[PDB]
């Protein structure tokens, strides 16, 4: 998304794809989460380009 | 130009083909049918080694 | 031997001979250096549509417009280099303001990428910001 700031965004935007290093509740919370399910999965291309 | 028109987004092709169509639907593909290459084939043969 | 390159690339007795006597008398019927010059007017080649196209780094070249504005401002474009090599203040044969609704036609520009998304930001900038979101330093 635009702006001049754009670093807390991708964090904030995808909680999933952050690792899981210990046994904190965040984490536990990423860790039972599934995968396929980030960012795009779908689009509707009509024209080349 | 070399190649440029080829990158206009989706550069994942296959083969070149070229068709139009007429007022009642009908059309008409003109597929040119490759032959062999030379450097394609000398970069499957220098990866095989 | 030795050739040079156009880019840069990687690297950052008696012989009285009554046969011939070439002298005059023939003038060209429709002109040499006239029907030459018709034809390297004709010898160059198309110039380049290197516009939505990647660069080096992968950013799509090109200025951030419209792609209909584009195109129906390089039709004018074109009209105004017609206008120009027929030597007129109106090209005659023109390719804009024409009778045909082409309301729907397109030119690639650098508005669009190959992904299918905005050049607001160029994809070097995004590519960096979404690896440069997750980092981790030593601690104190």
């Amino acid at each position: 998304l635009p702006g001049p700031d754009a670093e807390k965004w991708y964090s904030i935007m995808y909680p999933t794809r952050m690792g899981t290093p210990n046994v904190s509740k965040i984490c536990n919370f990423v860790a039972s989460c599934v995968r396929n399910r980030v960012g795009r999965f779908d689009r509707a291309q009509m024209m080349n380009g | 130009m070399l190649l440029e028109p080829l990158l206009s987004g989706d550069p994942r092709m296959t083969q070149l083909a070229i068709q139009y169509q007429q007022y009642n639907g009908r059309t008409f593909n003109v597929i040119p049918e490759m032959p062999g290459s030379v450097i394609a084939d000398c970069v499957q043969l220098t990866a095989e080694v | 031997k030795r050739i040079p390159r156009k880019t840069k690339g990687k690297s950052s007795p008696a012989t009285a001979e009554p046969g011939t006597s070439n002298c005059e008398h023939y003038k060209a019927r429709p002109g040499i250096a006239s029907v030459q010059k018709a034809t390297e007017s004709a010898e160059l080649p198309m110039k380049n549509n290197d516009e939505g196209t990647p660069d080096k780094r992968g950013n799509t070249k090109g200025a951030l417009v419209n792609e209909h504005v584009e195109a129906r401002d390089e039709a004018d474009d074109a009209t105004k280099k017609q206008a120009k090599d027929t030597e007129k203040a109106k090209a005659q044969v023109t390719y804009s303001d024409t009778g045909i609704n082409n309301a729907n036609e397109l030119s690639r520009s650098g508005n669009v990428d190959n992904e299918g998304g905005s050049n607001q930001k160029p994809m070097s900038t995004r590519i960096a910001e979404a690896t440069s979101a997750i980092v981790s330093k030593h601690p104190a």
